[PDB]
RNA sequence: GCAGUCAAGCGUUCAUAGCGACAUUGCUUUUUGAUUCUUCGAUGUCGGCUCUUCCUAUCAUACCGAAGCAGAAUUCGGUAA
RNA sequence: UUCAUCUAGACAGCCGGACGGUGGCCAUGGAAGUCGGAAUCCGCUAAGGAGUGUGUAACAACUCACCGGCCGAAUGAACUA
């Protein structure tokens, strides 16, 4: 918006946005894989990972 | 007419002079007078009337007697 | 620019940077930059007028 | 120690503490003043600002004024005959009563006990005495000195000072537009009160020294005569 | 009563066109000077204080190498207002603040001179 | 509102009359909650707790010495 | 993230809107022009800078709308030797199509002289060449321009002598007068844009 | 390491009586009366004297002397609201809506009944616990004076109007409104 | 209910499933509306949204003017063929089922509303009250 | 990740023989949001229709805490299936 | 366990002092120990930083570190299990 600026959302520092993203990954997708699965699987998880 | 009254337990204290009641070893039923503490669960006891030799025992060993 | 004045030092509590590194000579010609830059701006604008009507679209609300 | 204990909290700054040595440094300048000096006076400065006294430690240059723990003043000068330092100078170990300074000098006895009769300067009426004065803060925004001198002559007190006029002063003040502001007049104390902590603090939170401030000074040991004059002059 | 202030080198336009005359005696040296109002109308005075007395014994720097005569000087211009049993004691608090200045006296460090004293090196008319 | 408007409230205003003490005692209450933290918070949360009170601990030592 | 909490808090300065800058020193004692004729908040104690921003207020004049700022204040030095805050006040004057009020304490009581004052203005004229400018002397009911030095007015009637600049007696203390004064700022930019409008 | 016998040291005034059995204690003086349970602290008391009580903890660890001194503080805290008695004064603070307490007898109860907190059309209801009485003062405008013999009480019943009164969803940097505890003090003063 | 929209709104039968073209019955050149959304609508699993009298939906104009195809704006239903109930108690239907083209806010592109209009949208939506000749 | 650095500590007998937490530095596409609008061998067949339940590592809704959180909105976090 | 402090008064509390050159130098709208950059010394001392933090537009005030008064006898720190 042209006159105002009040609305950029919040920033935060490096090591807590390390923190919220890598939080974020560890929570909202799955965290378990057993080695002895398929490596279609595995590679799936990893992949989603990153 | 207005003190403070509070109800004192009168515990048998473990003391020196304190006699004691040995309900179970060689000196069963034997008084005896406690004669120095050694902690908080043993003591040196001393009954010579009765029979009981000087030894350091158990508190759990005897039962204190009103007699002191 | 970082190696001479640093972010902390450009901005914040403890900025440092209290005048514009780059003051002009004079009062006259940072008028004249002034008005160059409005008439920049507003003719600007005026071109991308020629671009847009979905700026209107969106006071009717269809995309 | 166990555990579940208060954490000792420290900080990063310059000076350290003393130690034993400084002790030892105040009982061996004590013992040698004693041996050089003739007239020791003890004197009492129990709350004492210290610019009063360097400004009484500089109104004279050739006697020393030594100041300390009093136990070791004390044991520098002895506490009984047994342990003392010069002949009838346990009557002087007896006598250190508090905040006490030693006056080691050779100015006549007359000169040092009218100066010291005679010196006076404000300080504030610092508490658990006798009131000088009574001063009622006024209704309105309370200003610096609290009315003492006009208010188109005092800038209003900083709104900052607030929460300590509210809660450790309990004065019930308000904030009106960033000014400190009582609705009714407060009287903080009357003459002749017996000054609790909070009446101190709040005279000498408005600048009020209308009290004054004069050594009490009590006997002096004579060294030659190797005899104490039981002087006071409270 | 009386209002010091520093920033020069309450009727407030009236005073700063009066109080110019006891400054700039110093050549733009920050200098405190007091005000002496008698009902409405000051009079200027100009300070004895030791940062300011030590600059006029030479943004900017001081390297000084001011002479020792000048030091004792600017200490026996403020003996009645310190602290000090002796003028050796004074010239070492003036000695201090040239030290904080950052000019050198008699073509050295200004610091050594307080060593110079204590180990009588250095002697100071009294 | 425009410019440090709140300082300017805390200034015109003041802040809550308990500003001061609860403030202080939430700063007194943290020495305990510290221990709670560090005795309740469970998995990852409780890893990431003693990581960074360790890391708190070493800035300190490194601080002092 | 401090640009960012500083940022959403500036002003919402329109430099198209019908804007009115206050220039010199208004802002004197309990008196301040921007708490005066509009609604906003602007501290006033004097020292030199007691705000390092701009502050805007607005208000309603012939059923139109009209925005006032406050600007931080000026220096009589060099461009080359301003700061941060006064290049505030100086971009305001030089951007903003308003009508620059200059005000002037004949007072004692804002800490300058009065040649200080004009030489400011002489100084900040070309900042002018473009808008309409007003010339506002203060707290007359505390100075008596009867009384008022003959060189002092010698300046003063030398200030008219830019054009477009035409000077007004005012008193803070008498609403009557700043709304005067605030009615015929507006008035001389309604003409301006109204001239600019209908070309 | 047991202690012993660890011992604190409660002194009765001149005017009290405390009566102590089965550590239920009764403690009457001018005031009134209070009585409090310690039936769930293994502690032991003893008249030594008309003027002092001994409160003892046989063989105890290092939480178990930690209630000593609790237990030692209560009946203390008994025996300055039956000498002394307790006034907690609340002041309440508002910038645009002016609260409104008032004192409402509601169903046979007292009720503190706070009204246009930041402009709620809610009625907000604090009990008035026993022995706790409400009073507004007047000579200072908007200002709550709370008086027992029960520190407990009177403390309880403060902190519930200063937490009837919580400001939410607001920024409470800027939304100063609440009732606040201004001072805890003796009703008595001096002596 | 939706922006714009006066209250709340009561039940009405569903008449207008996704997919289903409806008339235009404003003047703005759109000669019939294709519903591909419906405001307010519930997430039930297999069921479509679906639109009724009254309700906003998102539509796009199918046939008509060019300037106004190939663009999806939101419309509110005017008429509807399926029979509902009014509360004073009839089921009524119209002949067809027609909308008008809306800004989001509730205002009428077109300047007015051929054919009749129910009184559960007029009364709703103040703009269209304001723009039709002809209610229930 | 590799190669360093520092050193709380460790070894100990020699703290330089060596290990070594945390912290940090170099390498990765051009300092002015332009591009880098940009794709590069899954030897894999699982996936939808209906329908149930469980997990919490919570998207929403409930209640909280911390933020320049004025309001509105938002962000981060807590209890919570 | 090691080291340290302690009737030359220990730990915890209140109470008091917490000074003088001095508002040290530079900076600038202001910067007085406390936005900053470098000095970081002297005096007077029982002790008191060219200042540990809250604070002020700057000051003021409060604070600690440091002494001292009251009290009276043990306490603190780092480590190990």
């Amino acid at each position: 918006m042209q006159l105002s600026w009040k609305d950029i959302p919040t920033v935060a520092p490096a090591n807590d946005l390390l923190d919220i993203v890598l939080n974020r990954t560890q929570r909202k997708t799955p965290t378990v894989i057993r080695p002895g699965f398929k490596i279609t699987r595995i590679r799936a998880f990893y992949m989603r990972k990153v | 007419s207005t003190d403070s009254i509070v109800k004192a337990s009168n515990w048998r204290l473990v003391e020196v002079g304190r006699v004691v009641l040995i309900k179970k070893g060689q000196s069963a039923g034997k008084l005896a007078a406690i004669v120095e503490i050694i902690d908080q669960k043993k003591v040196l006891i001393d009954g010579p009337k009765a029979g009981v030799p000087r030894q350091a025992i158990n508190l759990g060993q005897v039962v204190l007697t009103p007699l002191t | 620019i970082l190696d001479t004045e640093s972010y902390a030092d450009a901005f914040g509590p403890k900025a440092q940077r209290k005048r514009p590194r780059l003051a002009a000579s004079n009062l006259e010609d940072l008028v004249k930059a002034t008005n160059e830059d409005i008439t920049k701006y507003e003719e600007k604008q005026v071109l991308d007028a020629t671009l847009g009507g979905n700026q209107e679209d969106k006071e009717n609300g269809w995309t | 120690m166990p555990r579940s204990k208060r954490s000792k909290l420290v900080t990063l700054a310059q000076t350290d503490k003393k130690g034993r040595e400084n002790k030892e440094r105040i009982f061996d300048e004590v013992r040698e003043a004693l041996d050089t000096y003739r007239y020791v006076w003890v004197l009492h400065l129990d709350d004492v600002r210290t610019p009063v006294l360097q400004e009484i430690r500089t109104s004279w240059a050739g006697s020393k004024l030594i100041m300390g723990k009093r136990k070791v003043l004390q044991k520098a000068l002895g506490e009984k005959r047994e342990e003392e330092y010069k002949e009838n100078l346990y009557q002087l170990s007896k006598l250190c009563s508090g905040v006490t300074g030693l006056l080691f000098t050779d100015e006549d006895v007359n000169t040092v006990k009218e100066y010291f009769k005679s010196y006076v300067r404000s300080d504030y009426s610092r508490p658990n005495t006798k009131a000088p004065l009574t001063f009622t803060i006024p209704e309105g925004i309370v200003y610096s000195r609290g009315g003492q001198i006009p208010a188109e002559e005092d800038v209003p007190m900083i709104h900052s000072l607030e929460p300590t006029m509210r809660n450790k002063f309990e004065i019930p003040t308000k904030i009106k537009a960033g000014k400190i502001t009582i609705d009714s007049p407060y009287l903080v104390c009357t003459e002749g009160e017996k000054l609790d902590v909070r009446q101190a603090l709040i005279l000498k939170q408005f600048g009020i020294a209308a009290s004054e401030f004069k050594v009490k000074v009590s006997a002096y040991y004579d060294n030659d005569s190797s005899t104490v004059e039981s002087t006071n002059i409270n | 009563k009386y209002l010091y202030l520093r920033a020069v080198g309450l009727s407030p336009k009236k005073v700063g066109e009066d109080i110019a005359k006891a400054t700039k005696e110093f050549k733009g040296i920050k200098v405190t000077v007091q005000l002496k109002i008698q009902n409405r109308q000051a009079a200027a005075s100009v300070v004895p204080s030791a940062s300011s007395l030590v600059i006029t014994a030479l943004n900017v720097k001081h390297s000084g190498n001011i002479q020792l005569d000048e030091i004792i000087e600017i200490a026996r211009q403020m003996r009645d207002k310190s602290f000090g049993r002796t003028l050796a004691s004074v010239t070492k608090e003036i000695l201090g603040t040239a030290q904080s200045v950052g000019c050198r006296v008699d073509f050295k460090n200004p610091h050594d001179i307080i060593e110079g004293i204590n180990a009588g090196e250095i002697e100071i008319p009294e | 509102p425009q410019n440090d408007y709140i300082e300017r409230h805390i200034k015109q205003h003041g802040k809550r009359l308990d500003h001061e003490e609860r403030k202080r005692k939430r700063e007194a209450r943290e020495s305990h909650k510290i221990s709670e933290r560090a005795q309740k918070l469970t998995g990852w949360k409780g890893k990431q707790f003693a990581k960074k009170r360790y890391a708190e601990k070493v800035s300190m030592r490194k601080k002092i010495k | 993230e401090q640009v960012r909490q500083h940022i959403g808090r500036l002003p919402s300065i329109d430099p198209n809107t019908r804007t009115l800058l206050i220039c010199g020193y208004p802002n004197v004692g309990k008196s301040s022009f921007l708490r005066c004729i509009t609604k906003s908040d602007v501290d006033v104690q004097p020292y030199a800078f007691t705000t390092k921003s701009l502050y805007v207020g607005h208000f309603d004049y012939k059923y139109l709308r009209f925005q006032a700022i406050d600007t931080p204040g000026i220096l009589d030095r060099p461009t080359e030797e301003m700061n941060n805050i006064e290049m505030q006040s100086i971009y305001a004057i030089a951007h903003l199509r308003s009508c620059v009020l200059y005000f002037m304490d004949l007072s004692e009581q804002c800490g300058f002289t009065i040649e200080a004052q004009v030489k400011l203005f002489h100084s900040i004229k070309p900042l002018f060449a473009n808008k309409s400018v007003m010339v506002v002397i203060n707290k007359t009911d505390i100075i008596r321009p009867e009384d008022l030095d003959e060189e002092r007015a010698q300046l003063l009637e030398s200030v008219k002598e830019v054009p477009g600049v035409e000077i007004m007696t005012s008193s803070c203390q008498l609403e009557e007068n700043v709304m005067e004064v605030r009615n015929k700022a507006c008035e001389k930019l309604l003409a301006s844009r109204i001239e600019n409008k209908l070309k | 390491m047991k202690y012993i016998q660890t011992e604190q040291q409660i002194e009765v005034p001149e005017g009290v009586t405390v009566s102590i059995k089965s550590r239920i204690v009764k403690v009457v003086g001018p005031r009134g009366t209070l009585t409090k349970n310690l039936k769930h602290i293994d502690v032991t008391f003893t008249k030594v004297n008309n003027q002092l009580i001994k409160v003892a903890v046989h063989n105890g660890g290092r939480k178990h002397v930690a209630a000593l001194r609790t237990v030692k503080s209560l009946v203390d805290n008994m025996i300055t609201g039956v000498t002394k008695g307790y006034k907690y004064k609340m002041r309440y603070v508002y910038a645009h809506f002016p609260i409104n307490v008032n004192i409402v007898e509601k169903d046979g109860a007292k009720f503190i009944e706070v009204r246009n907190f930041l402009g709620d059309k809610k009625i907000r209801n604090v009990p008035v616990r026993d022995g706790v009485t409400i009073e507004f003062s007047t000579n200072v405008k908007d200002e709550i004076v709370l008086s027992g013999n029960s520190v407990e009480d009177v403390s309880q019943n403060a902190a519930d109007l200063q937490q009837i009164c919580r400001v939410r969803n607001k920024d409470i940097r800027k939304f100063l409104d609440g009732i606040y505890v201004s001072h805890k003090g003796f009703i008595t003063e001096d002596l | 209910s939706g922006n714009g929209a006066q209250g709340t709104k009561f039940r009405i039968s569903l008449g207008l499933p996704v997919g289903a073209i409806m008339n235009c019955a404003d003047n703005s050149g759109a000669r019939n509306l294709y519903i591909i959304a419906v405001k307010g609508s519930g997430s039930r699993l297999n069921r479509l949204p679906a639109a009724s009298l009254g309700d906003m939906v998102m539509a796009t104009v199918k046939k008509g003017k060019p300037e106004l195809r190939k663009k999806v704006m939101p419309a509110i239903v005017v008429r509807q063929a399926k029979s509902w109930r009014r509360r004073d108690g009839v089921f009524l239907y119209f002949e067809d089922n027609a909308g008008v083209i809306a800004n989001p806010k509730g205002e009428m592109k077109g300047s007015a509303i051929t054919g009749p209009v129910g009184k559960e949208c007029a009364d709703l939506w103040p703009r269209v009250a304001s723009n039709s000749g002809v209610v229930v």
